[PDB]
């Protein structure tokens, strides 16, 4: 279907052909040889320059060495450089360059290559869409939403652009205005839109606006495979962990950690109330539009399994103490902090991102009434000096309707079921 | 941003290739 060869390599087709015989037949080190061959040979040929990337990616692939990675990104490069590319390849081999420079982490590589292509094809809305990605990848919201904005102009009824739209909307807090942009996105069924981020969010916004369609929406990215259940919606899962809203002590295995926690809670406590008193800017203000109303901040002391070594300088005892724990301070998917809520604070119903943790709340000063937190169908409240363990990749929501101020100590742990092969090399969240 | 609490960001994962 697609055209890749220019006058030139028309003439050459037998050698080009022969090549890539070889790269397919998985004899990627002769392929490797045959294109720089060809390369050599015919140094303005756009077919054998992309030959020579896609086996440096296949090798890149087999080696899984980045640095081959890098050399492929270039080569791509190079092929848009060459005299007389014929339009399919070009676009093919630049596609695949930011496509492997996202790969690589190369976000701001990534953009510029996109931004080329838009600028080379200007009629393509999908290469438009695809730069969105680009900047949302980067954290680029407004660059993002501008372009969404320009597919749209065009292509009223581009499934993938309004998915995307609503999702940045949503980020935005216009909730109201998402929603549309979201179902009618998951509904035209346009490739990209089946995507358990936009389930998720629709059916988020549908419960912060009290529509009642939101769990049958819920039900279907279920259904679709996006999520374990309808209750637990987290998106970076390993299958197969026990999956329960509530945790004893004893069911974690956590038992020596919990103990520490609840022997020693009051120099955890006082430490936090020093911080609250003597350095309140530690406490900084949730941050992920997961509050109706109210105010809620958190002294996070470890994130990423990695130690604030600032922050530790306020709660040095604190720090001390749970160092002897890695099943929380190695936990790359959870944190340590303390939170504290006041009242008329209302937190929406939400989950976590993974259901690779276990999330420990110890109560430091819980007032006599109007606290409460619901995991799945079941509400608890907080003791002062003890645990309670529930799994956040489960639909959970808190109130605080107190008279005084309420602290807790937030304590994250691997899913026990992990191995610790997994809990090596499970990418950071 | 980082998911945290939440699953607000468009990935909650930094890409750093193989
Ligand atoms: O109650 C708090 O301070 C935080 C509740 C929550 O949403 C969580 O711990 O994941
Ligand atoms: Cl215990
Ligand atoms: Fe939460």
């Amino acid at each position: 279907k697609p055209k890749l060869l220019n006058k030139f390599d028309k003439t050459i087709k037998a050698e080009l052909d022969a090549a890539e015989k070889l790269r397919k037949r998985g004899k990627i080190e002769e392929a490797v040889n045959a294109f720089k061959e060809l390369v050599r040979k015919y140094p303005q040929s756009p077919r054998a320059r992309y030959g020579k990337a896609q086996c440096e990616d296949d090798l890149a692939e087999k080696r899984r060495s980045n640095e081959v990675l890098r050399g492929a990104i270039e080569t791509y490069q190079e092929v848009a450089s060459l005299p007389d590319v014929p339009a399919d390849l070009l676009k093919l081999s630049l596609k695949r360059r930011s496509d492997r420079q996202q790969f690589l982490g190369h976000m701001r590589g990534s953009l510029l290559t996109l931004q080329r292509l838009v600028q080379l094809f200007p009629n393509d809305t999908s290469l438009k869409n695809d730069l969105g990605v680009g900047y949302l990848l980067i954290g680029d919201n407004d660059n993002a939403k501008k372009v969404y904005e320009e597919v749209l102009s065009v292509t009223p009824n581009d499934g993938f652009a309004k998915v995307h739209y609503g999702f940045i909307l949503k980020a935005q807090n216009k909730i109201a205005e998402s929603i549309p942009y979201l179902k009618e996105g998951i509904e035209s069924g346009d490739p990209g839109t089946d995507d358990g981020r936009f389930y998720f969010h629709l059916g988020d916004a549908m419960q912060r606006v009290g529509n009642k369609e939101a769990y049958k929406w819920y039900e279907l990215g279920h259904k679709r495979g996006h999520f374990a259940s309808v209750w637990q919606r987290s998106l970076y899962n390993v299958n197969g962990l026990k999956a329960q809203p509530w945790w004893t002590p004893k069911e974690t295995g956590y038992t020596e950690l919990v103990k520490s926690l609840e022997r020693n809670w009051k120099l955890i406590r006082d430490e936090g109330l020093a911080v609250m008193d003597k350095a309140k800017g530690l406490f900084l203000p949730e941050d992920e539009n997961l509050r109706e109303k109210g105010d809620w901040s958190q002294f996070t002391l470890w994130q990423q399994g990695r130690r604030n070594e600032n922050a530790c300088k306020g709660a040095p005892k604190t720090c001390t103490l749970l160092e002897k724990f890695p099943e929380t301070t190695g936990c790359r998917r959870g944190q340590i902090k303390y939170s504290i809520m006041h009242p008329g604070t209302h937190v929406w119903p939400h989950t976590g991102p993974t259901n690779c943790r276990l999330r420990m709340h110890l109560g430091l000063v819980i007032p006599k009434e109007g606290c409460k937190i619901r995991c799945a169908n079941e509400t608890k409240t907080w003791e002062e000096g003890k645990v309670l363990i529930f799994d956040d990749s489960f639909e959970h929501e808190v109130w605080q309707d107190a008279s005084s101020f309420r602290l807790i100590f937030i304590v994250d742990v691997w899913h026990p079921e992990l191995t610790p092969q997994q809990r090596r090399s499970l990418p950071a969240i | 941003g980082k998911c945290k609490d939440g699953l607000g960001e468009y990935t909650c994962t930094s890409l750093e290739g193989f």
